[PDB]
RNA sequence: UGGUGACUCUAGAUAACCUCGGGCCGAUCGCACGCCGGCGGCGACGACCCAUUCGAACGUCUGCCCUAUCAACUUUCGAUGGUAGUCGCCGUGCCUACCAUGGUGACCACGGGUGACGGGGAAUCAGGGUUCGAUUCCGGAGAGGGAGCCUGAGAAACGGCUACCACAUCCAAGGAAGGCAGCAGGCGCGCAAAUUACCCACUCCCGACCCGGGGAGGUAGUGACGAAAAAUAACAAUACAGGACUCUUUCGAGGCCCUGUAAUUGGAAUGAGUCCACUUUAAAUCCUUUAACGAGGAUCCAUUGGAGGGCAAGUCUGGUGCCAGCAGCCGCGGUAAUUCCAGCUCCAAUAGCGUAUAUUAAAGUUGCUGCAGUUAAAAAGCUCGUAGUUGGAUCUCUCUCGGCCGAAGCGUUUACUUUGAAAAAA
RNA sequence: UACCUGGUUGAUCCUGCCAGUAGCAUAUGCUUGUCUCAAAGAUUAAGCCAUGCAUGUCUAAGUACGCACGGCCGGUACAGUGAAACUGCGAAUGGCUCAUUAAAUCAGUUAUGGUUCCUUUGGUCGCUCGUACUUGGAUAACUGUGGUAAUUCU
């Protein structure tokens, strides 16, 4: 007996066919266009979208006045609208099945700091996030996979201690100034 | 630039003769504030002597902003000595832990199980 | 296993205690007492987890050994004392009194009562028997025995005990149209008027209860506790008055509270 | 008296009994206290008994893997039942005596196997399903193997005892002592699994106890079982190259958006690491925080498998010459080998990747959903026949009432379907 | 995501399996920078085990003539702290493991109106018509003499 917990799950699934040329092309397109590190990030987003589709499909089989369908579908649609993936006017379970993987990849903190103009590119965005140059609201966020919420979208700054934000120019600038 | 103390979830524990609170420390550009500095800041903030203030469990958040811990303000030093954990008193220099180890005490106890009578005091 | 067990595992503890799965391996095994193991609330859970008066079991021990906690008017120093339904917990140092009464979610609430309400409690009579020269005796749900009860009090009724004296002062019959709480099962914590009782000889009787909001439900006769005569309770009810809201109504109320608060 | 659906219940009355090993009805203890001596608060402890508080024990109903190359088993010495008893905490063939001849079985008894503790549950899975569950929760069992007990509320207890069997320690040979499937640790076994560490601070437990103890448990150590997040670079300026939603002219003019060996140039950024002080904590460590140093071949260098097909990516070069080897399969190699050994280049996943084996899907190749059986594997030589399975049509306002106005069924049973209770957590 | 692909022929269409394919579990190989969780002598041997530890326990409230300390008076019965010891309680819980075990265990359901139940809690506890302003004998701890090579022997 221990006071520990052993709850853990995988956040991705590897594809059944390892060398499907079309799938390789689409996954590489996504990686390059969103500045991802590997295929596992694509598969992670694919898996969360797939589980959302599974939940929506399970709920759509139910009666339209089932309290469980109403409650859980409303919760799922609310969670989708809150993260900015689903439009607030498209608040029906059938619009969940129309969602695409690029809708979730557009809400990443990396994509958002590239779109907001804080970075010259998407790879610059990733290296800027991992280097503690970006804060969300008041909190410094280190994780490029941080899914930015709609209310949190408008507060993404350069952090109050970064050379690009507040003061204290970095180690290289200080060394250069000292050397002359 | 100044360290700022805030008190979040305050309660007057008359059962344990103290006040309990969740302490928030704002130190935007400094390391985690020492427990002493927090004790004098709370003593100033609650108009008490610093030695009835016991603060612990200070977790600094990610990013270098605030630190959150817990604090007790006792009615008097005697009540603090009666109610505080011995280790939190020893942190203030008010208690001395036993100078021996677990192994020494255990093997001594098992050695005296062999002798009977007043000879039980001769083994050590 | 030989002999009785003396430990309770954290995950095997009653769910309504609302304990973590990471703050240790063990849950406080309640002591033997007036209430069952799975239907009680240990004093350590109440003082530490509920009221936050202690952060450890050692601080609960200090509070209880200073003789500050009274349960049904008597000082209890046992930190694993099983406190249960309708009990009164008095803390005179802080001058508060609580009654152990279920929420609609089936969990004991922190229900503060007035110091004048803390002078009595309600007990469901579990049995009545005549003994030893014909003296009637009554046994309640607190395992407390009362001699010479009113010859009108029967099983399943409710009696109002004065805690100072231990004597019966008033009683409510088990009849239709009387208010009752549910003290077990799926409908635990709900309050409503008894509408019907289906007698099943050789088996469990089933009692139907109608909510104050028109909702109806059923329980076993052992899960019914007559709270008040008619539709007026004899004790102060918790925040929710025994009305179990569906998940949708609870979500709507939470959203309204968020709008009003922020 | 009261209670249950139901007592041979509870309570009451009478006549007696009341165990040497004998039943309770208090010769116990603390604190605060004041008279001619009286009275008395609040406790501690203890004892019959009644109250299911924690249980335990024994029963009811239903459900368990493979096997017929296991078809009859039990009945002597209890096997099924009846009567009386014994024993037991009690019901009981539990055990005796007598009596009856019963009891189970093709709806699979009995026997054998299990690399079988059972369940919650796990992996995989379109709908069905298949496989697993020693393993932290619940229940059971055991403490080298058997057996028998003491104490006790509770044990057939093993960090109790007694003996035997096996093993084994010390001895001055007389004797004495033993039980890690507890925590570490050792040997052995193996394909296969970590420290003879710190602490009662947390969670709880035990005791006469606010105070002592706890290898339960927590903390750290070893740890690529496995799971989550996530570096190994980003940017700008010149030279190319590309396109332009530029002139247009397929000659060309072209810092509009782009791309590269520049192994060109340049500064900006940062954490891996070192280290200080906090913070953490029982004491530490680890995260988190702060300062100092910390990047250009940012040498602070990413690997594991592949490049004929299946299956993504070289009939490029050198060597070898049915050799050495590759190759899951097809196949390659016998003098340009797209396949071996290498160099270069390329691609797949990536702090991971290959190999072996078990298993799931793929397998509609075990088919209930859902397979086949003329010729590919397959319908008994042919009928009868018990069980099993499957079976044609047909039947459309009644018990005491102060709301036709509380109620009863005494009548015709189930399957099905819907509902309501009750149903550990994880 | 309810998916297939190579291989029997000179070629074709099949049955059909072999081999590919993805997960999951153990092992193993090569490689390994940061960080958070986290399994771990089950499989073979319920095989054998050196050593240490894992179960003890006192309140104002059972028994204190151990100066072992020790006084706000010492003809004070007992100031107080208090080792040892007698007494009470626990040691039947926990922890480990999966050998046995095939209607056995176990799960859901139900029953004890067929039993026992330390402890907790509540009730009962002058209900008996027949030295008490307190009865008896010991035995530990302690003092002292010892036996055995040897034990938590005595």
């Amino acid at each position: 007996p221990v006071a520990r917990s052993w709850v853990c799950r995988k956040t991705y699934v590897t594809p059944r066919r390892p060398f499907e040329k079309s799938r390789l092309d689409q996954e590489l397109k996504l990686i390059g266009e969103y500045g991802l590190r590997n295929k596992r990030e694509v598969w992670r987003v694919k898996f969360t979208l797939a589980k959302i589709r599974k939940a929506a499909r399970e709920l759509l089989t139910l009666d339209e006045k089932d309290p469980r369908r109403l409650f859980e579908g409303n919760a799922l649609l609310r969670r989708l609208v809150r993260i900015g993936v689903l439009d607030e006017g498209k608040m029906k379970l059938d619009y969940i099945l129309g969602l695409k993987i690029e809708d979730f990849l557009e809400r990443r903190l990396q994509t958002q700091v590239f779109k907001l103009g804080l970075a010259k590119s998407i790879h610059h965005a990733r290296v800027l996030i991992r280097q503690r140059h970006i804060r969300v609201r008041k909190q410094v966020v280190n994780i490029p996979s941080f899914i930015v919420r709609l209310d949190s979208q408008k507060h993404i700054d350069f952090s109050l201690r970064s050379p690009y934000g507040g003061g204290r120019p970095g180690r290289v600038k200080r060394k250069n100034a000292k050397k002359g | 630039d100044t360290v700022t103390i805030r008190t979040r979830k305050f309660m007057t524990n008359r059962l344990l003769q103290r006040k309990q609170m969740v302490i928030d420390v704002l130190h935007p550009g400094k390391a985690t504030v020492p427990k002493t500095e927090i004790r004098e800041k709370l003593a100033k903030m609650y108009k008490t002597t610093p030695d009835v203030i016991f603060v612990f469990g200070f977790r600094t958040h990610f990013g270098g902003g605030k630190t959150t811990g817990f604090g007790m303000i006792y009615d008097s030093l005697d009540y603090a000595k009666k109610n505080e954990p011995k280790h939190r008193l020893a942190r203030h220099g008010l208690y001395e832990k036993k100078k021996t180890s677990r192994k020494q005490r255990k093997e001594r106890k098992n050695r005296m199980k062999k002798v009977r009578g007043t000879a039980k005091a001769n083994v050590g | 296993a030989r002999g009785p067990k003396k430990h309770l595992k954290r995950v095997a503890a009653p769910k309504h205690w609302m304990l973590d799965k990471l703050t240790g391996v063990f849950a406080p095994r309640p002591s033997t007492g007036p209430h069952k193991l799975r239907e009680c609330l240990p004093l350590i859970i109440f003082l530490r987890n509920r009221l936050k008066y202690a952060l450890t079991g050692d601080e609960v021990k200090k509070i209880c050994m200073q003789r500050f906690i009274k349960i049904d008017g008597k000082v209890r120093t046992d930190i694993t004392y099983p406190a249960g339904f309708m009990d009164v917990i008095s803390i005179d140092k802080t001058g508060e009194n609580f009654r152990l009464i279920y929420d609609t979610k089936g969990r004991f609430a922190v229900h503060r009562i007035t110091p004048e309400e803390a002078k009595y409690k309600l007990c469901k009579v579990r049995k009545i028997f005549v003994g030893t020269k014909g003296i009637p005796h009554l046994v309640t749900h607190d395992a407390r025995t009362i001699r010479y009860p009113d010859p009108l009090i029967k099983v399943n009724d409710t009696i109002q005990i004065d805690l100072e004296t231990g004597k019966i002062t008033d009683f409510i019959k088990f009849d239709t149209g009387n208010l009752c709480m549910v003290t077990g099962g799926a409908n635990l914590g709900r309050i409503g008027v008894i509408t019907n009782r289906e007698r099943h000889p050789g088996s469990f009787d089933v009692v139907h209860v109608k909510d104050a909001n028109g909702n109806s439900f059923a329980t076993r006769l052992s899960n019914i506790f007559v709270i008040g005569k008619g539709n007026k309770p004899w004790i102060s009810l918790p925040r929710g008055k025994g009305i179990r809201l569906t998940i949708a109504e609870e979500r709507d109320k939470r959203l309204a509270a968020k709008q009003s608060s922020g």
